[PDB]
């Protein structure tokens, strides 16, 4: 990591990646940039402007490159961090464990008390014993540690409202985007929030085009809706502001798709990008998600259909219940 | 450098280099070093450049067309160094001071006369607009004062670039601890036209303003509030006795040590000053165990609790008079009443974070008390949570009382949230109305939705409401009602086939109620005001409810509807009954006695008012009898209506009311018309059709405030024998846009009230009555009758305006537009 | 609402008299709160302390000087060469921060006074301002210096001498310096690094606090001086006289409201250092204040430096 000193004495920060194409990185960030442009026209007309924060980078070469640093951003994980040392200092009055460490130790006899061990195989595992592993560490976190951090962090309560506001908009946003990209690898260490404006900024983007499928425990998630998050929307949680932001900008994505096919189609036959037929498969993913044909012979679903359908899939205890200890759940 | 002065002045071209160039490019290394240790030369260099500019006039008249030829390169190297100069922030007392004396006599000069125009579009004058708006917001006071009557010079034909700078920079003079400031200021912020004033940008300022207290707030305590310190800011909350003889600022600089960040120029805002002093009183309110000097831990809690039940109680019936917190002795009593209301509140959120991270923690948020505070709030957490959940529906009410719907919208959120096991409907109706009054329909209609999963469809309604929808939350309102009582109580309204397609417990049936009389009141319509009273008097007698009344004076929706109608003798004896200071034939004491402090009560009274006024001039009519009064009754007026703009930006708003901010443009338009006789363009209302492109987030109210009192000049413009300013042509233009407004919204209704009104109940109505503005007039009467449900005949009629548009001689966007929408 | 204020005290009351002797009559005025300030100023016959004490505790440049609340000098007693105030006074402002304006040391107005009245009244005037010295040096958090012109060599060795004779890790209070009826040519540069160098090399020994506060540059004085130049910025301030072909409407200076403002705020952030190994109230700090003060009076070392001269 370097900086820069610009004329109007303004320090930059910026990340060197190394051994990395980030070609793919840039095109990522072009497609943000006009999806951004879309939404001029409707953010003058509204208070809570629609807007996907997202930085610039530029490939150096064929392996080396630079990435913009965003600053005045947080990420999530540190709250909860924060929380288990405080929960710490009480056992005190009368060193906080890693998640894999804690996520080992509640589902070890678990395992134990139904005639598996810790050696058998991760897919032969029940799901009744990982739904209950789930729900105990669930309900031993508050979900109030995003929350009570935005009202903390405002000054009055005009600016409280404001601040949820936009960040209930900037969430709705960020997930549809990530959703129709196919954005995966969404832990706490990658999702960043500004305590200034509340707007929500993503980082990684090597696990998109629905890479994240295929893995070593594939994920069955569009974006991240775990308790901390939902529950920092407000009490209606996301029937509000959160599910009509998201209908609006399938709306627009949809009306303008044509667009995005034709930049997506220009970005498969580019020499400098590293795929690995498999882009043509990317790019009919995509148009399939865009014209609403996501998972369906030929029913074309509506916007208000492929919202709650995503959101009831984003939330549901099964798919969350067998996902990677990293990928923490519960908070 | 002074002899050379000599050959300066003179006017008369070679002769070595030109005493323009010697001072101007050859000496220009002044600026740099030397202007640190030597300021003398640098002053004597521009003192004798302006010396020798001034006598040429800073040789305006060279530019925009011999000595002509060498001197049309003048101007914009003038405006260019000033600038530049302008922009630095290390320049001396002296030199800023004939710098901003050389640009004031530049700006003034360069409205002089028409040709000048051009000269607006040059970079150097964009560069000097920077400087000179860069110049302001500073610690001297003269200085601003200069900055702002120089900006106020030019304020007509600048970009709007410039625009939105000086409106941020007006909203935040607009709280400061010197009246000539505040006083100077104001006249800039009327001068911008409202729609700029209303857009949707971000302020930097306010920004700053926010940081500068997020960043005091994260420091840790400092523990240096004395106690007396406390009772006094506590004294003057409460009761509004300060004991203090720019206090403020004193005691901001007692509490502070140089042995152990806020910007020096925040330091004379009222705003920045009051956070402050309201954070250290939480802050030492909580440090000191709640044993402040008010009493003990519960004698504190009981004082606030009964302050804040008392005002709670009067919140539901405003007859209660309550001591120190109603009465008031001149106009600025009610002010402060209206502040005191405010900090109570944010007084209150700051105390209950406090005690928050006080027995639970936060991140990197607020640092962590000691450890003899935390187990003390931890062992005693239930108490205060008791106490906070007894104290939240007075709370709410409080903050619905002094309109501050995001206090009332976070304790109904929390309430609702602790109630995780029939108070529940009246927290429902409150969070609702908050949410209304905030605009966020999406908000309402998630409520309806998380509520309907424990009968409640009526919420479903209100969400039309916050929408603009008036047309439709009225129909809707009224069919909730007849579906919840049995009786039919409908009123007479436009078809419902065409209206829907272009768009129990006695407290519910009441609030719908009142809910439908606003509603109508908001679209202007006195005549379904009077049928709906009629209706709701008959439903009250045929069922007995005894619960059941509309909370709006009557007497005031007859003044306003006899004024609107045209006539007088009868606006006139309908004001005669209402309260405050009678009409005219002291001045501190407008306002009567005995005033709630709802920003409501304040809205009434200041259109009282205006209506007052207007009468007056309209009798005098038919220049010192009736105007060495009326001038001095209207100042009054205007320097009440900035009280709402004030206490919006006392807290971080980011945004500024559009029922106040139109009121005080009411009011200087009509001091203006009244010491003028309509003669000048200042007289008339800023309102013309580019709002149509900046202001789509707003209801029609703003128009039908705007129409209302352009009307009354537009009609006396016939008791006027001199010559006036046209005022046909605005009428024009507010009508059309007010019709763009309400038809976008569903207001048929109004729309066509107003498109038959600026041409001067069925479907079938609009087509047989139907079927430079000429163009813009019959492309809306198609649009119209389009989304009434005529398709066919909205079509022909354009399809037909189209060919007539294609003969025309300019017919530039006409053509366009009627194609396109075809 | 029995939260009420005790008093505003409209106008001085003289804790000295000109006898020397302690008045009681300052405890009514006081409560039993923690965390007082205390002010007190040592200067000449014609530096202006009461007008800077009047401006910067209850007054401001617009109010006439016949309401300051410390009783100035009138232009009909400047004739004589008299002094104006005598003894030591007292007043706390409505923040709770007491001020204590003194007599001009080595005035021969007094000596004068004294004559038309053990062996010579010299030594008698140079033990009064020993003792009003040491007293000030002992029971004040902040010592402010006023001064007419510069390069005086003279008020140095009476104060380094004066820490000499105070009566009792050691208590050491804040020393201010101040230049009342400043010059244009003082605001330069030049002169200020000039000053600055001098008073360092005249103050080597002080033994006291006088450096790293109220510093000017970061008043933003003069905007244009970086903090670089000036190699030890010491606790200087100026304030010039109240509100030319060559230099036509140059003033040289800013302000003189400004400046008294500028003063003011810092002077009343001062920090307030613990002046005993135990936290003492209005009503203590007047107890010890007394207790000094006789303790001082009958001492050992002023007699043997008055005996000596
Ligand atoms: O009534 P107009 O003054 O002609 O307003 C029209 C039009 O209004 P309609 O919805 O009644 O047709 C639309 O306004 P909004 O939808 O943004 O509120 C919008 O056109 P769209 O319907 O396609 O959104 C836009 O027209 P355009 O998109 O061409 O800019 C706009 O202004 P103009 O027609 O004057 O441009
Ligand atoms: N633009 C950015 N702004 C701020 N922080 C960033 C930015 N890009 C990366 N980071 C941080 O840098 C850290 C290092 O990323 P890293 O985990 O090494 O990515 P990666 O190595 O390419 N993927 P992986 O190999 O699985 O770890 C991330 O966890 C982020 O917190
Ligand atoms: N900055 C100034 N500008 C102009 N006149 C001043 C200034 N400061 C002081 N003076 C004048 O000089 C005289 C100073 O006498 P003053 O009583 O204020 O205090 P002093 O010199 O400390 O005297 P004393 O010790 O005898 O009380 C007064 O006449 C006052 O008006
Ligand atoms: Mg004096």
């Amino acid at each position: 990591k370097l900086l820069f000193l610009g004329s109007d004495g303004k320090s930059y920060p910026y990340l060197f990646k190394g051994l990395e194409d980030l070609h793919l990185d840039e095109r990522i960030m072009q497609f943000l940039s006009i999806v951004n442009t879309m939404f001029a026209t409707i953010n003058r007309q509204e208070t809570p402007r629609f807007h996907a924060r997202h930085y610039s980078v530029t490939p150096l070469g064929t392996r080396s490159g630079l990435i913009q640093w965003v600053d005045g951003a947080t990420p999530l994980f540190g709250l909860y961090k924060r929380w288990q040392q405080r929960e710490a200092a009480l056992q005190a009055q009368k060193i906080v464990p890693r998640p894999s460490e804690l996520y080992y130790s509640k589902i070890g006899p678990a395992l134990k008390t139904v005639g598996l061990s810790l050696d058998v195989s991760r897919r032969d595992w029940p799901l009744h014993v990982m739904k209950a592993v789930l729900e105990e560490l669930m309900e031993a976190t508050p979900p109030n540690l995003l929350a009570k951090e935005l009202w903390s962090s405002c000054t009055t309560p005009d600016e409280w409202w404001r601040v949820t506001q936009s960040y209930a908009r900037s969430t709705a946003v960020m997930s549809m985007v990530g959703y129709i990209i196919g954005l995966g690898d969404r832990h706490l260490d990658n999702v960043l929030i500004d305590m200034t404006t509340g707007e929500v900024v993503h980082i990684d983007y090597n696990v998109c085009f629905e890479k994240g499928k295929s893995l070593r425990v594939p994920e069955k998630v569009p974006f991240r809706m775990t308790q901390n998050i939902e529950t920092a929307l407000g009490v209606t949680g996301v029937e509000g502001v959160f599910r009509l932001s998201c209908e609006q900008v399938l709306h627009i994505m949809r009306r303008g798709r044509e667009t995005l096919l034709t930049l997506l189609e220009a970005f498969v036959y580019d020499p400098l990008v590293d795929w690995t037929s498999y882009a043509v498969s990317v790019w009919k993913r995509v148009k399939a998600k865009l014209e609403g044909r996501d998972v369906d012979p030929n029913r074309r679903m509506s916007v208000a259909e492929q919202v709650d359908y995503v959101i009831k899939e984003a939330t549901n205890l099964d798919n969350l219940a067998q996902l990677y200890e990293g990928w923490t759940a519960w908070v | 450098l002074s002899a050379l002065t000599t050959i300066g002045n003179a006017k008369n071209w070679a002769l070595s280099p030109t005493v323009f160039a010697l001072l101007s490019k050859n000496l220009m290394i002044v600026h740099s070093d030397l202007a640190v240790h030597f300021p003398a030369i640098q002053y004597a260099v521009l003192y004798t450049l302006y010396s020798h500019c001034t006598r040429h006039d800073h040789f305006i008249s060279s530019s925009l067309s011999t000595v002509t030829t060498a001197t049309k390169k003048h101007f914009s190297i003038i405006l260019n160094l000033l600038g530049i100069l302008l922009k630095k922030d290390n320049l001396n007392q002296d030199t800023r001071k004939l710098l901003m004396t050389w640009a004031l006599e530049a700006a003034v000069l360069m409205r002089k006369s028409e040709t000048y125009a051009p000269l607006f579009s040059l970079p150097s004058f964009h560069k000097f607009c920077k400087g000179l708006l860069a110049n302001t917001l500073v610690e001297d006071v003269n200085i601003c004062l200069q900055a702002c009557s120089s900006l106020h010079a030019l304020s007509s034909s600048l970009p709007d670039d410039l625009l939105q700078r000086c409106v941020d920079v007006c909203r935040v003079q607009l709280v400061h601890s010197g009246t000539r400031i505040r006083q100077a200021f104001g006249k800039l912020l009327k001068s911008i036209p409202l729609d700029v004033v209303l857009s949707n940008n971000n302020h930097t300022e306010i920004q700053e303003i926010s940081l500068a207290l997020r960043s005091h707030m994260s420091k840790a305590p400092s523990n240096t509030f004395h106690p007396q310190d406390f009772s006094d800011v506590i004294s003057f909350i409460l009761y509004g006795n300060s004991h203090r003889t720019n206090w403020l600022e004193r005691l901001f600089y007692s509490c502070q040590r140089l042995d152990k960040t806020i910007p020096r120029n925040l330091l004379k805002t009222d705003a920045v000053l009051w956070q402050w002093a309201i954070w250290e009183a939480a802050q030492f309110t909580v440090l000191s165990k709640l044993r402040t000097p008010l009493g003990r831990a519960q004698d504190t809690f009981q004082t606030i609790e009964g302050i804040i039940r008392s005002l709670a109680a009067h919140t539901l019936n405003p007859d209660q008079d309550v001591s120190q917190w109603t009465t008031a002795d001149n106009d600025e009593g009610h002010g402060n009443n209206q502040l005191r209301l405010v900090l109570l509140l944010q007084y209150l959120e700051n105390l209950e974070k406090l005690m928050y991270n006080a027995y639970e923690g936060c991140a990197n948020a607020l640092t962590s008390p000691p450890k003899v505070i935390r187990t003390f709030f931890y062992t005693n957490r239930q108490t205060c949570q008791d106490w906070l959940t007894r104290i939240r529906l007075s709370i709410m009410r409080v903050g619905l009382l002094a309109g501050q719907p995001a206090v009332t919208v976070r304790h109904g959120f929390d309430l609702l949230t602790e109630m995780k096991t029939n108070e529940l409907e009246v927290t429902i109706m409150m969070v609702v109305e908050a949410l209304c009054e905030l605009h966020c329909p999406e908000a309402i209609q998630g409520i309806a939705v998380w509520s309907s999963s424990i009968n409640l469809l009526w919420i479903n309604s209100v969400a039309q409401q916050a929408e603009g929808r008036f047309e439709k939350a009225s129909v809707e309102y009224q069919e909730h009602l007849c579906a919840m009582t049995g009786v039919d109580c409908c009123i007479s309204s436009f078809d419902k086939s065409v209206l829907t397609l272009a768009n129990s417990s006695p407290e519910v049936i009441n609030y719908l109620g009142n809910k439908a009389c606003e509603c109508y009141i908001s679209i202007a319509d006195w005549a379904a005001v009077q049928e709906w009273q009629n209706s709701i008097h008959d439903l009250k007698k045929s069922t007995s409810s005894t619960s059941l009344n509309l909370k709006a004076d009557f007497n005031y929706i007859k003044s306003l509807s006899s004024f609107e109608s045209g006539k007088f003798v009868e606006c006139t004896e309908q004001l005669e009954l209402l309260p405050g200071e009678n009409i005219n034939l002291d001045m501190k004491k407008l306002l009567p006695n005995m005033l709630s402090p709802d920003p409501r009560e304040l809205q009434k009274s200041i259109e009282v008012q205006l209506l007052r006024s207007s009468v007056c001039l309209a009798t005098a009519l038919n220049w010192q009898s009736i105007t060495e009064n009326v001038v001095k009754y209207l100042k009054q007026t205007s320097r009440i209506a900035i009280g709402p703009l004030r206490l919006s930006t006392l807290t971080v708003s980011q945004s500024l009311p559009v029922l106040s901010t139109l009121q005080l443009y009411c009011s200087s338009a009509l001091e203006n018309t009244v010491s003028n006789r309509l003669s000048t363009e200042d007289c008339l209302i800023p309102l013309f059709s580019e709002a149509l492109r900046s202001c789509k987030q707003h209801d029609v109210r703003p128009w039908m405030q705007a129409l209302r009192y352009t009307m009354y000049q537009n009609q006396l413009l016939e008791k006027i024998k001199e010559q006036t300013v046209p005022i046909r042509s605005h009428l024009m233009e507010l009508g059309l846009t007010a019709a763009k407004f309400a038809r976008k919204r569903g207001n048929v209704s109004l729309a066509t009230r107003l498109l038959a009104q600026c041409s001067e109940t069925t479907a079938q109505d609009l087509v047989q009555h139907f079927k430079k503005w000429g163009p813009e007039l019959d492309i809306e009467k198609t649009k119209l009758l389009y989304t009434a449900g005529q398709s066919t005949h909205a079509m022909e009629m354009l399809s037909s305006c189209a060919i007539s548009f294609c003969k025309s001689v300019k017919a530039e966007y006409a053509v366009a537009k009627s194609i396109l929408t075809l | 609402a029995k939260l009420l204020p005790p008093e505003r005290m409209k106008h001085s009351i003289k804790l000295v008299d000109d006898q020397m002797n302690w008045c009681d009559s300052a405890i009514e005025y006081l409560l039993d709160q923690t965390d007082v300030l205390v002010v007190g100023v040592l200067g000449l016959q014609g530096t202006g302390k009461s007008m800077v004490m009047s401006l910067l505790s209850a007054n401001t440049p617009e109010e006439d000087q016949r309401t300051y609340v410390f009783r100035a000098q009138s232009a009909e007693m400047k004739e004589r060469g008299g002094n104006q105030t005598s003894g030591i006074d007292f007043f706390i402002t409505q923040e709770r921060i007491v001020f204590l304006d003194t007599q001009p040391i080595l005035s021969p107005s007094i000596l004068d006074h004294l004559i038309n009245n053990y062996n010579l009244p010299h030594t008698y005037v140079e033990m009064q301002s020993l003792q009003i010295a040491a007293f000030l040096f002992t029971v004040c958090h902040v010592v402010i210096v006023v001064q007419d012109w510069f390069t005086d060599l003279s008020l140095y060795r009476f104060l380094q001498t004066a820490e000499m004779v105070k009566p009792s890790t050691e208590y050491y209070p804040h020393l201010v310096f101040l230049q009342n009826k400043a010059r244009r040519e003082d605001f330069c540069p030049r002169k200020l690094r000039q000053m600055h160098l001098m008073i360092d090399q005249l103050m080597a020994h002080s033994h006291l606090r006088y450096k790293g506060t109220l510093s000017m540059l970061q008043c933003n004085v003069f905007p244009g001086l970086p903090p670089d130049f000036l190699d030890s910025e010491v606790n200087l301030f100026l304030v010039p006289f109240m509100d030319f072909s060559l230099l036509p409407g140059y003033r040289g200076h800013p302000s003189f409201q400004s400046l008294v403002s500028k003063l003011r705020s810092q002077v009343m952030s001062m920090a307030r250092p613990q002046l005993s190994h135990t936290i003492l109230t209005e009503k203590n700090w007047f107890h010890y204040a007394a207790r000094i003060w006789d303790g001082v009076r009958k001492s050992s070392a002023l007699a043997e430096y008055s005996r000596l001269l």
